[PDB]
């Protein structure tokens, strides 16, 4: 995200990039969000 | 629409923005209000490219847009985006970009002061000038660090500070020509 | 081809003939001879004469006969510069580099000779779009200036805060 | 919806930054009314 702002990337790219950052931040706090994908550990086992 | 506003908009857009933004402004200069679709055909730009440029022009509020919804001859709904230049909002935003840069001089100067004057190169750990005295051993007669048992040199931390000062006076040169441009806002 | 295949060969043969350097016009019957289309239908003979050989932008009607249109195509450095100038003056838009190359043989010589007079925009597919270099008002500055300008984020600010700064600093 | 907020009056997506400024402008006294100790 920092490079995109530094390089003045497309607004939609940042908007999509921000969405992924929001997912991981929310996912780390809680991996059982309502009606949202479960972030596995690359093996089908949901992260705690 | 006084010619002073029209003349400046070209001057500013050609300065801080690429030819793509200037070309779009020319269409709005010729006609007070122009459809988004009409601009796309005239400029022949890509749909995503034009939208990104328009979004950037909307980011600084140089030109405003209004959405008109009507029924086409075949019955399908038509939503046309009409873009028009708002000089009153443009002047305020462009003026805001002056004081920030003008006041940016103070902010940049603080960056140099942040760097520590004394540093230890061997251990690659910044040494506080006061902490050096406590770390300094009176028996040895020269300041040293116990963990690495080597002499310290603060000359290295000196050179980066000098360069940053040139970047400041060099920064001011950029906004000097624009100061002349923005005088057309007040006229 | 019936009603569609014959015309394609006429266009191809005509295009090749011009590349040889024969600017002289050619009649409908004359062109048919070298294209092995002597048995073309009568209704196609009038259709080509009335529609195909006039509506096409590469067919010039001269003294009744038909000839290529190298004038519209760019074949000189001066024409290349003039075409871009008209596009900017009338706001028609840019032209892809590939379109100029086919129209202008050895377009590199003309492009390099004009130099900065042509503005090149690289499309995602490597295609280059040419735009006239309007030298009326120019302003180029150091790279770091834009970097600092980019560092000043403005899309994430509200109008009230943006306008409040003016009175905050007293301007 | 999901992790994104929508504001309608027409409709524009609300980003986390767009909400930060409003919260900063809130006075300490207003927090007491909202049942949240400012300190
Ligand atoms: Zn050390």
């Amino acid at each position: 995200l920092r490079r995109n702002e530094q390089n003045g990337a497309a607004a939609h790219v940042i908007a999509e990039d921000v969405k992924l950052l929001q997912f991981h931040v929310a996912t780390m706090v809680d991996n059982e969000l309502p009606g949202l994908p479960r972030a596995m550990q690359k093996s089908g086992r949901p992260l705690k | 629409v006084p010619a002073a506003l029209k003349r400046l908009a070209k001057y500013v857009i050609r300065g801080f923005y690429g030819i793509e933004h200037a070309l779009a402004l020319d269409i709005l200069i010729r006609n007070s209000c122009v459809k988004e679709e009409d601009m796309l055909e005239l400029l022949k730009f890509d749909r995503k490219q034009l939208r990104s440029v328009l979004n950037n022009l909307k980011g600084d509020k140089f030109i405003k847009c209004r959405m008109r919804v009507e029924t086409a001859a075949d019955g399908k709904t038509t939503r046309h985006n009409y873009y028009f230049i708002n000089y009153r909002t443009l002047v305020n935003v462009v003026k805001y970009k002056l004081d920030h840069m003008r006041r940016r001089i103070e902010t940049d100067e603080r960056d140099s002061t942040n760097r520590a004057s004394f540093k230890c190169p061997v251990c690659s750990s910044t040494f506080t000038d006061l902490e050096a005295n406590q770390l300094f051993d009176p028996m040895t007669g020269t300041f040293r660090c116990t963990f690495c048992h080597t002499e310290v040199e603060e000359d290295e931390s000196a050179m980066p500070k000098k360069d940053a000062r040139t970047l400041l006076a060099r920064f001011n040169e950029q906004i000097e020509p624009i100061y002349a441009l923005l005088r057309e806002t007040e006229d | 081809g019936y009603k569609f295949g014959v015309l394609a060969k006429i266009v191809n043969y005509m295009k090749t003939r011009h590349q040889r350097g024969d600017t002289h016009p050619l009649t409908l019957d004359e062109i048919l001879d070298e294209t092995q289309h002597l048995d073309i239908g009568l209704k196609q003979k009038q259709w080509l004469m009335t529609e195909a050989l006039v509506n096409n932008p590469k067919i010039e009607v001269i003294d009744g006969k038909y000839a290529f249109k190298p004038k519209y195509n760019v074949r000189d450095k001066k024409a290349l510069l003039r075409l871009l100038d008209q596009h900017d003056q009338r706001g028609l838009g840019g032209i892809l580099l590939e379109d100029i190359e086919e129209a202008l043989p050895n377009s590199q010589k003309a492009v390099k000779a004009l130099g900065d007079q042509i503005l090149f925009v690289n499309r995602p597919d490597k295609k280059k779009i040419l735009f006239f270099n309007d030298k009326s008002c120019q302003f180029s500055v150091d790279e770091e200036f834009q970097k600092l300008w980019r560092s000043v984020t403005v899309d994430s600010m509200d109008e009230e805060k943006i306008e409040e700064y003016l009175k905050r600093q007293g301007i | 919806s999901g992790l994104e907020l929508y504001a309608e009056w027409k409709k524009i997506l609300l980003s986390p930054e767009r909400v930060h400024e409003i919260f900063k402008r809130i006075s300490d006294e207003e927090c007491f009314v909202l049942g949240m100790e400012p300190r």
